[PDB]
């Protein structure tokens, strides 16, 4: 009647707005919109900080590039937003924090391009390490890349330097980087950016954890995994490239246990 | 303090003045104060799978185009 | 006095309704999986169907029923040697976990989080080892739960076996397997099957060694240990025994489904090992 | 949730203020949720053998000629 | 609270009525068995009778009562040898069936189809075999049901005995025989005692080998296997054991009566063997 | 509102479903949906066979190829379905039969292709023969091609072999193969597959005849004629090709006069 459509959306949070004209509806993970911590589930007793529009707004991370050789990308939350404006400051000044998110993945191309990205949001996205001599050895620094994220690989390559081990993840793409088959990742909240259909993915994520609130600096609640289910192609070019951009807004974030700021060892 | 519940009868004996038909019940009495000590009742609920099969914000009407 | 007993696990699934030919703008068959939704079709959406009164139910695949089994989670070895042995009498210490074996672990790991009461059942077997004709009298075993912080036994007979506060089971050989229940004892609101994090934040102002910890590990799952001994004094003929521990998660709830483990387990985390990463076998695309 | 039923008494003791006469009953309580776990009640039905002994389309009147 | 309890199995049969002399066109005695019917006569149709109050009943020949007995359907052998043996520790694997023995099989085969809950009882016996004086401690046995598709154990101690999902019974030697019940588990609406067909249609366009299958066989009756082991570790004196399995069909219904097996059984089908086809003995026509 | 559309249809008959996303509505010939024979119009008195889903379902015929040189194609009904599953068996086992049809012609291409096919359903589509020395001489075998159909030609070529005459049709395209001008074929039930607009034609055909029921083996009730009204073209290619596929479902078919099976001379 007025022409409203699944494909055309506007999202506004704080001082930020996203528009899209080629959406494929949007997902609310497990049917649960983000929410503040109810009194009946509360646990730290101090009055929480709730930054509201100062932190619940769209932050855009560094753009990456999709090519025919890309195996996939991953980020962790809250880690990818640790250095984002007042969200990052509130996270590091407090022992505890909780937050939900709107995740908007952006990737446009043309009616002559093809390819499809699976965009998965995974609760507790534990990834496999690079070692066959020690388990659970990925270091804090390598497990937490911040906004640059990390990547998947098509080949497991064990680290053989036992003198100074690399201590990083070696996440194999068809094993979802965690020992399970990628074809089943669709039981996690997801969308697919299939270039002939849509140019974005939107996932609204509730805070998920076995606790009401926890250490954001120690623990990532959600992982975002983006993998090419169908490879990028274009006209008859051998090396096409198109960018992928992530923009994420915290939602209903609240924090407890205020003290001096955490200054983490990140390199 | 007995709990009496009904059984879902699968194979029925040739009987309706004792077994197969006139609802066969069973009895449970808990012997312990701690509920962790209890047996499982198996009287469990089901739910709609929608939070996993249809987690989209705008309702899916299957006879309609998904994209519109 | 007597208590007597909304979709339940044992209810019949929906009937198939009869449906006839169709020609219209309704398009159930066409869909768009990019949205993240699965198309909710039933056969009458794409073929002609008859009426069928459905009697099947999903009673055996409720979470409770999928998990209603004791699974072996460990084998503990103990013995009772002669007093003249150079070797110490063996008592066993096991850090409680479902990750030392693989079958229950894989089933629980279809989910991210769970809550349950735990039933533990103990099967105890014994045998002679030296080709001798000497005999032994019926053994009694002490299975002591030593929760984190309590003194772990260092000798089969030290003071810790007094158990004034730890729970202990004294099991008599040859009787029915021992059994206890435990409540949901997690320090969280649910057990975490996966913890994407660390127990320590490494600080810039501190040495790397001081801020280091294992990936994916936390006391979320430190439940302490079981310590087991043969209570009988040393005997001239050595007897060795094994205690098999079976875990049944009862009264269970689970959250956030996951793809199941597809390559062999490799330690208590999600790590995998080179040479085990090829679960699928060969099959040609156009071969049935 | 007890089921009380009567016994068919064969040999009767010299007693009618306790055994032989004033209907002797017995009690059953099911202890399990699965009906396959139940004992057999043996309270069974009989039927006419006609589907095997007289499966003919037109009714048999025994005093009459079978062929007519 | 208390529940308290149309021709039943224990009802008295019909009384004999008194009947006198007769002279008429009524002809009960004459009949025609070509019709396929049995003549429904009672004695008063062909002789003079007195009145008799009938007290006998058919209570013990109801289907339930005819089958209300455990029958041996197999004997499984297992052992627990020294660790120094060249021979592997024997665990047993038995494909579940009532056709390895003959008595229950013949009774069930009075019928074409049946439905029942199954009660299985297990009698376990053990003995020494080497004329030695060495001893053994009381054994525990694991009886694991491995349904079709589940991994069958290849060694007495491999991972399959974890039984996270298969049902297992751990039986202790010297205690009351083990016992479980199973529901009617058939993939059909009744068990088929006879299946006149094949599991494969041979196609013209396919090799004969590819379309071949055994006559009378189908997964209608594939119920999987029982796998049994002595759980105790190896002992210096070898002990051998036997598990006898008894099957009682309870809560039973049956359909389509058949002539009973009259010559010796010969395999799991209806085949017979040369030299066994003469069940009847000699008797002269005019000799009482 | 929900987005239902003329262009997007689903057809389901028996165990078969057709979908289309570029339809141009669909035609019900002469406004009459197929129907079973009413008692007031009935004629054979024996109880009819009505196969229902066994025969009233979509059968796909062998695909043909449209090129710049194609002059057109024709099929006859029930003949084109004579060897199709249980429809064919019921047809040959009975003296009499009647049936309506859903005809779905399929031909997709691209936004850079052009061309237009007239799809006509003609009651009693009598075609002209190849002879100028004998009339009405096309043989049963040549008049009934089965599912392969036949073709139109741009040139009349008389058969001059009077020793062994070919006895086949010589259907000239601009004369609709029957002596009348093709520009007037639009008075017959039809649709046009014009590649810029739609990729299919759907015609629902009632049983049409001067009798309630008749010999299907002797007589075809309907002809399907497909002719290029505008020739195939593409980019600047000299020899483009695109396939055309026919899928036809019998509807309300009923049969009378059961006996042994008819075994026709078809070659
Ligand atoms: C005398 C016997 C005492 C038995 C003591 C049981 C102690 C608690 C064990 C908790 C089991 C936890 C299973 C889930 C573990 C997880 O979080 O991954
Ligand atoms: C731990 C013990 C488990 C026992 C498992 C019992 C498995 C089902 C057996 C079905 C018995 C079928 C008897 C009738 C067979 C037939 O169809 O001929
Ligand atoms: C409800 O519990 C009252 C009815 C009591 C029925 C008999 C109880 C049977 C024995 C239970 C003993 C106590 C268990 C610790
Ligand atoms: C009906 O069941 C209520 C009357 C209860 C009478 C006493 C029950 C005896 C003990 C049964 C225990 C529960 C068995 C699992």
């Amino acid at each position: 009647a007025c022409g409203y459509s699944d494909r055309v959306l506007q999202l506004t949070l704080g001082n930020s707005t996203i528009t899209t004209q080629e959406a494929a509806n949007s997902v609310v993970a497990y049917g649960r919109w983000p929410e503040y911590l109810r009194d009946s589930e509360a646990n730290p007793v101090d009055q929480p900080t709730e930054p509201d529009v100062a932190a619940c707004r769209f932050y855009t991370l560094d753009t990456v590039s999709w090519t025919k050789e890309s195996r996939g990308w991953w980020w962790k939350l809250p880690d990818a937003l640790r250095d984002m404006g007042l969200f990052g400051q509130n996270m590091y000044y407090h022992y505890l924090g909780r937050s939900g998110y709107t995740v908007h993945v952006q990737c446009n191309a043309s009616k002559f391009h093809q390819g499809a990205l699976g965009v998965f949001a995974v609760p507790e996205m534990c990834l496999a390490g690079d070692s066959n001599t020690t388990t659970m050895h990925t270091s804090y620094q390598n497990a937490n890349p911040g906004e640059k994220g990390g990547t998947f690989t098509g080949t497991f390559t064990p680290d053989n330097n036992q003198t100074s081990p690399a201590r990083r993840f070696c996440p194999v793409d068809y094993l979802l980087g965690n020992g399970t088959l990628l074809g089943n990742a669709f039981v996690f909240p997801h969308q697919i950016i299939n270039l002939r259909t849509n140019n974005c993915a939107t996932l609204v994520l509730p805070y998920v954890n076995s606790l009401s609130i926890d250490s954001m600096v120690k623990h990532n609640n959600w992982g975002i995994a983006i993998l090419p289910l169908a490879p990028l192609n274009f006209a008859s070019e051998s090396s096409p490239e198109i960018p992928i951009t992530l923009t994420i807004a915290p939602m209903c974030c609240e924090f407890n246990g205020l003290r001096n700021i955490t200054l983490p060892r990140l390199q | 303090g007995a709990q009496v519940s009904s059984q879902k009868v699968g194979a029925h004996e040739n009987s309706n003045r004792a077994y197969g038909g006139s609802t066969i019940n069973y009895t449970t009495i808990n012997y312990y104060r701690d509920s962790a000590s209890n047996a499982a009742s198996k009287q469990d609920f089901s739910q709609d799978p929608s939070k996993f099969t249809e987690p989209i914000k705008d309702v899916l009407i299957k006879t309609a185009p998904m994209l519109n | 006095g007597s208590s007597s007993t909304a979709a339940t696990s044992r209810d019949a699934l929906p009937n198939t309704e009869a449906s006839g030919p169709t020609h219209s703008k309704e398009i159930p068959a066409l869909t768009a999986v990019e949205t993240g939704a699965t198309n909710p079709l039933v056969p009458s959406d794409t073929v002609q169907t008859r009426h069928v009164v459905q009697h099947r139910s999903r009673s055996e695949s409720s979470i409770e029923s999928f998990f209603a089994r004791g699974a072996c989670v460990t084998i503990m070895t103990v013995d009772n040697p002669a007093s003249t042995t150079n070797k110490d009498k063996l008592f066993a210490v096991w850090k409680i976990t479902y990750k030392d074996t693989v079958q229950l672990r894989r089933k629980l790991e279809f989910f991210t989080y769970s809550r349950f009461d735990m039933e533990l059942t103990f099967v105890v077997t014994a045998n002679f080892t030296e080709t001798n004709n000497g005999h032994a009298l019926n053994q009694v075993y002490q299975i002591m739960y030593v929760p984190p912080g309590a003194p772990v036994p260092e000798k089969w007979d030290d003071y810790t076996w007094q158990t004034s506060s730890n729970p202990s089971i004294f099991y008599t050989y040859g009787t029915a397997p021992a059994r206890i229940s435990v409540p949901y004892v997690g320090i969280s609101n649910a057990y975490s099957h996966f913890y994407d994090g660390f127990s320590k934040v490494p600080l810039k102002d501190q040495s790397a060694a001081l801020g280091d910890s294992l990936y994916g590990a936390a006391s979320l799952n430190d439940f302490g240990i079981l310590a087991v001994r043969v209570v009988n004094d040393h005997n001239p003929t050595k007897v060795t025994s094994k205690i098999r521990v079976y875990l049944k998660p009862k009264h269970i709830r689970v959250w956030c489904p996951r793809p199941p483990r597809a390559v062999a387990y490799y330690g208590p985390g999600v790590d995998y090992k080179d040479g085990t990463l090829t679960p699928l076998s060969t099959k040609d695309l156009t071969t049935y």
